[PDB]
């Protein structure tokens, strides 16, 4: 970090995070893979 | 039928004719295939040059509650021609889907590839197989229900799916100043 | 890395992973380990290049305009927006809200339509509401509090970093709403786009012959946070101040439902 | 797990064939916190007068009906005290339990897409002009064709916002498959780039109901199959009292 | 306990209205042990190439159709790699998951007997001669009459083997009652007097599907009601490699 | 250490004057590991039906015969169950014990080069066209001249791949010197840039047999001196079942 | 370092290091310490410069083409391959499989066939399947996700690093196989060569006179792993998409077997 | 190492490894230099 400003920094490409649970299964009642859906 | 709603629905009927003919058939590679290049799987895949992992096809049956049936959805890896009979198609990774209360089925295409990645563009070296659908038995409907139903298809990636080499999408095709 | 494939065997039981209900708004979480018999394979494949920082983190052209040396065609003005060019627009119109700070890189190439001495360029940025110059000897150009870049040709392109200068907690690619409270006036994302004009001119006073420079601005988003994903654009980009479109086919056609190459 | 009940502010909703409620993006709505707020004025929180089920006008679903869209919060104006607190306040939040319900027999078939799209910025029918505000907001209908004029481009393949209509599955959504369920409940937390926003000039989301498989039935079955939308804001709070706006 | 799934060697079977699978005589099939074996040669065990679901040709079930029979293992020749390992090997075992499936509406009625009979030694139509091998093995149909000629006696009351057809319930069997289930799954361990036997000249069992209650439906229901047989060998192993036999 | 025996899957090989077997690049073949695999499907491992000695057609070795080449795995198609598992599967590995054997008297002289070359990408006879697939695959013969046409350039000095034929010693190879040995056994692990590859469209290696010292004998000795190739895949495994390919 | 030579003396025994059998596929491991009498010498010679990293690790020219400023001759296209030039081809056609990641260095020299202002060049790389530009005002040139290098003349040559972008576990110099599964179509290594086209143009809009630039791409392999060595090429390199050849003498001739200079 | 990417690194020229045993003597039965070949 050669600059004080945070916008004047390298892109944080290294970090890898993900939460696909908020898109693929956003349902309230938990749905088990094994069990029937209903 | 493309600039309409009839592009999404797959015509499935009850009859005596053409029960030894496929219901549908298309390329399994989601980048260049004229069926699933536009899906959310294919839209995010066309920004990339390489892709790996299993895709899965979910089939929602949009008929009546009294109409029952069984369907054979099969995947056959490349090397041979398209399966032309249900006998040749039940040799690939298939599923016999009984239609009832659940009314939905997932065919997981199991990623049978020679290499670790495949090209999104169409090249012979890394080409995916074929996804054909067949009548396992038939669609059977009561006297008063409508005899022509249709299956609605879905496609998404599995948890081991990954894309590998960034490129520009060919869809936008800007002509000039906006 | 991505998830490994667990080994499975022949199964005959009252459990049904394949049977789902799409009408639950639920995407099935099944793997090929649930449908068929699989071997144990160790996936060393990573999803490092599909992240939003790697996807959006490439410098895309956002603005091209000419300005001549030796009137109002002597300098350029952009009134900053992403919507000038189609390829970066489709990446930014893919997320509803997205929060990033960008560095811009200019590629300034002068071309003769008698010998140019050397060309030095000024890229002055006025934040919204500032004084705009109407001439090259404007008086606005002196940058007491406006940021400005001076660049002479033959050097590295001018790269400077910009912070997240939006009023809201995120930039909005789409604004389904009006400008006035009576539901009147300007519709769409134009209302939210309050980022100042960008003024580019030759600080050379004149030239013996007509020299036309063109500038190419390349935004590269970094430190990117994106919310509420939406499908990519299908139909082209007729306008810049509105998402207007001619209706287009959803997908390329076939001859039959069974027809395949 | 097919029967369900929702009770909000003296109004309950009964369903017996339904999928489970879908929570938009996995976040349940709530009141605005003290650290994410921006207006130093005590907000109005009428939890039982506004946060209750409001039933919109039902629409007839036919064999060739393309679809419908509503624009909320605005569609809920002049409806109960939720619309009165819009006219007197400048800011607002809510969380909109959306209960779309469409019943049929076991001899009807069809499949609806009930999708909530945040910021469905529509497109004008003629590509070089702008259309009035009465075009956006009896819900507006899609068309299975191409319209022209000073209107929103209400074709169905391009769902109005200019995308593939099959790709609207990325948003929080359900399906009403008439063989499985007769209702679809979607819970939408407050989604915006700003902590509070005005409810009149800004449409936080639109509710698109699009039949992918059209309605079909033989002779003798009931032809009139209506679709009813029952939307209930949740955790609604208001800020910025002033004189009532005339809209 | 009505929904069930069977996954064998990249081929799964989905059923949602079914009785539970019937294990023939309470023994699940397995590989041949070292103490009950007879051939000192390393057997071929291609567990995923042969032990998978093979779908036979479907047959139309009519109001007056008497019945059908297949003869296995032979019926599975020239079908996939299970038939290729027959032609190159002299010995063989398997365990034959038999999944017979026949769907209908709630306005159709009928009742099938799906019975697996080990060693269904048939009888000739004319009592003093012998009939060719093409008579035994499009499955052969029974007849609701008495045939004559150089054929298998395919009357239904005497099921071909010369017994009472109602007394075929002693064998491992299920029923497809169209009001209850639309499939019948029978698991058959390797039943023979010998540890391994040739698959061509010997028919270990035959699959008889006999409608005790005939198919009936009023006008408007679908007349074409097909019966599909999906047989999958299990724990198949081979011994005695040689040149391919031309049959 | 001159006598040796190789027993694979009910087929043994006896030699009494031979050099020791050469393991290609010092790696013995094996099954594909779980960390280096790419296809999540259970592979077919028929260890005794396919991994056994297959004997190709023998060729006559004359005083002026230039040489021969085979292209494997493809040369082993329609030969036993190793060729049947090619037609039904999409992927494949093996390890190919190659036993080339050529006997003579103590009054014959000559010296063969039995070399296995991975990826022997051949060259066309006319430098501006491409030649059919029947040219590559009765093994094709080299020529002690220059051919022209739509053919593979089968000159011997440039061994077809356009190198010095004396420099083919870098590959795993042996010599059959008729005074020392009458057989040459080469073991080739699975050599490819990919963990599994299709066996039809891709030729993993070619077997080149090139007499550096030509055959010579006086009158009375047997003129017919044949060269027999006995190739046996090892640790062969298959993936990707489908309908049989017609080739 | 290499192995030292051990001292030996006069030997008369039943052991025979010189006697071998080549027909065993075995190269004899004998030293001069086994055949003759030797002194003890300490070899400080190393094999550091014969390694694959030092041998292949030098930048070799792989592509030259012209593109003019002020049609389709306005920009260059390469469809990347090693086979364009003969000297690096013979080093890469020496190993069957080889896994490396390369950095490319461009040498761009503009020459006049009235004064050029300054020339800035763009080297855009499209991965396979991307949109190709058919014009200089293509619209493809804006590089939203394509990598691209902008270079103005008079500076250091543009060097950027490239990863191992192959689908397989190694690049294949040779592919003895077909393109289609029916053994049809394209034969050889062309089928495997799926690396995108390389597009080079002047970002200067025009010029008062005809200026022709030429580009020289220099791959230098690094982090090199090579498998299955094969003999070097004898006969020349008639084609680029196939290993086709005219038959040539294996070695230079003499007049007699005893004849020596 | 001034870059995060591994391909954006110096060439590892320093390391010197070799295994000539997999080319010169790939035979199964070990062959002693002293002993006769057969
Ligand atoms: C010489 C000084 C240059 C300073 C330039 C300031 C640039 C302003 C920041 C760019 C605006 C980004 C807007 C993105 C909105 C969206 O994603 O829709
Ligand atoms: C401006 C961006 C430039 C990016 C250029 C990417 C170059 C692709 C990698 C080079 C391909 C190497 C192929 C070697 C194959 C072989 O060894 O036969
Ligand atoms: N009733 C209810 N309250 C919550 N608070 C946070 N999550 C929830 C939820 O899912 N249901
Ligand atoms: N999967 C399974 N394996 C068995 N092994 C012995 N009995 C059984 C059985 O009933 N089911
Ligand atoms: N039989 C045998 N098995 C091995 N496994 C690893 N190496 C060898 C070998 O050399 N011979």
């Amino acid at each position: 970090n050669f600059y004080k400003d945070a916008a004047s920094s390298a892109s944080n490409r290294q970090d890898i995070q993900q939460d696909p649970g908020k898109f693929t299964d956003p349902v309230k009642d938990l749905m088990i893979k094994t069990l029937p859906a209903l | 039928k493309t600039k309409s709603m009839d592009a999404y629905q797959i015509p499935v009927g009850t009859g005596n004719t053409d029960k030894t003919k496929p219901i549908f058939s298309f390329q399994m590679d989601p980048g260049y295939s004229s069926v699933l290049k536009r899906t959310l799987l294919g839209e995010m895949l066309n920004y990339y040059a390489h892709w790996s992992g299993s895709v899965k096809l979910t089939f929602l049956f949009c008929g009546s509650a009294m109409a029952t049936g069984k369907l054979l959805i099969s995947y056959s890896p490349p090397g041979a021609s398209v399966p032309t009979s249900r006998k040749d198609a039940m040799l690939g990774t298939h599923i016999v889907w009984d239609i009832g209360l659940q009314s939905s089925c997932v065919l997981c295409v199991p990623w049978i590839s020679q290499s670790h990645y495949r090209m999104v563009q169409q090249d012979p070296y890394t080409s995916a197989g074929y996804i054909t659908c067949w009548y396992q038995t038939n669609i059977v409907v009561p006297p008063g229900a409508p005899t022509s139903c249709d299956v609605l298809c879905f496609a998404s990636a599995c948890n081991d799916f990954s894309v590998r080499l960034l490129r520009d999408t060919p869809f936008m095709a800007q002509p000039g100043k906006l | 890395t991505v998830a490994n494939t667990q080994p499975s065997g022949p199964s005959n039981s009252t459990e049904i992973p394949a049977l789902t209900a799409v009408e639950t708004g639920h995407t099935s979480q099944v793997d090929p380990s649930d449908t068929i018999q699989t071997r144990h394979v160790v996936n060393f494949h990573s999803r490092s290049e599909s992240t939003i920082e790697n996807f959006m983190g490439r410098a895309a052209c956002v603005f091209m305009d000419q300005y001549k040396i030796n009137s109002t065609d002597r300098f350029a003005v952009w009134t900053i927006n992403i919507r000038e060019m189609a390829q970066l627009r489709r990446k930014c119109e893919m997320f509803t809200y997205m929060r990033f700070d960008i560095e811009m890189t200019m590629v300034i190439t002068s071309c003769q339509d008698q010998d140019m001495p050397v060309l030095t360029h000024q890229i002055m940025y006025v934040p919204p509401g500032g004084p705009i110059p109407a001439k090259v000897d404007g008086y606005e150009w002196q940058t007491s509090t406006n940021p400005s870049v001076f660049w002479t040709e033959g050097n590295a392109p001018p790269r400077i970093s910009i912070p997240f200068i939006s009023v809201g907690n995120a930039y909005s690619s789409f604004y389904d709403g009006w400008s006035h409270f009576t539901q009147d006036g300007t519709y769409g994302y134009t209302t939210l786009n309050a980022m100042g004009k960008l003024y580019i001119r030759h600080v050379n006073r004149s030239s013996p012959h007509q020299i036309t420079s063109t500038i190419r601005v390349y935004f590269k988003p970094k430190h990117i946070k994106a919310w509420v994903p939406r499908p990519p654009r299908l139909c082209p980009y007729i306008n810049k101040r509105d998402v207007n479109f001619v209706v287009t086919e959803i997908t390329d056609s076939r001859t039959s439902i069974t027809d395949t190459p | 797990d097919r029967v369900r009940s929702m009770t909000l502010g003296n109004s309950t909703i009964t369903t017996q064939e339904s999928a489970n409620v879908v929570v938009g993006y996995g976040e349940w709505p709530s009141y605005l916190s003290d650290r994410e707020a921006t207006a130093e004025d005590q907000p109005t929180q009428p939890d039982v007068a506004t946060c209750r089920f409001y039933t919109l006008e039902s629409v007839q679903w036919e064999k060739t009906s393309p679809g419908w869209w509503w624009k909320f919060p605005e569609a809920l104006k002049n409806m109960g005290l939720f619309g009165q607190n819009m006219h007197y306040h400048y800011l607002g939040r809510a969380g909109y339990t959306i209960h779309v319900q469409c019943n049929a027999s076991k001899f009807h078939q069809g499949c609806l897409l009930v999708v909530c799209v945040p910021e469905a910025e529509m497109g004008c029918a003629d590509t070089d002009t702008t259309f009035p505000a009465t075009e956006l907001t009896t819900p507006h209908v899609f068309t299975s064709d191409s319209i022209t004029g000073k209107k929103v481009q209400a074709a169905v393949c391009n769902a109005g916002m200019g995308v593939g209509v099959g790709n609207l599955t990325i948003f929080p959504h359900q399906w009403i498959n008439l063989r499985t369920n007769n209702s679809a409940t979607i819970v939408i937390p407050y989604i915006n780039s700003v902590p509070m926003d005005n409810m009149f000039r800004h449409y936080n989301f639109t509710l698109m109901i699009i039949p992918f498989a059209p309605l079909n039935f033989t002779d003798g079955a009931t032809a009139y199959v209506p679709i009813t939308v029952t939307i209930a804001p949740m955790y609604a709070e208001y800020n910025g009292l002033r004189l009532a706006s005339t809209q």
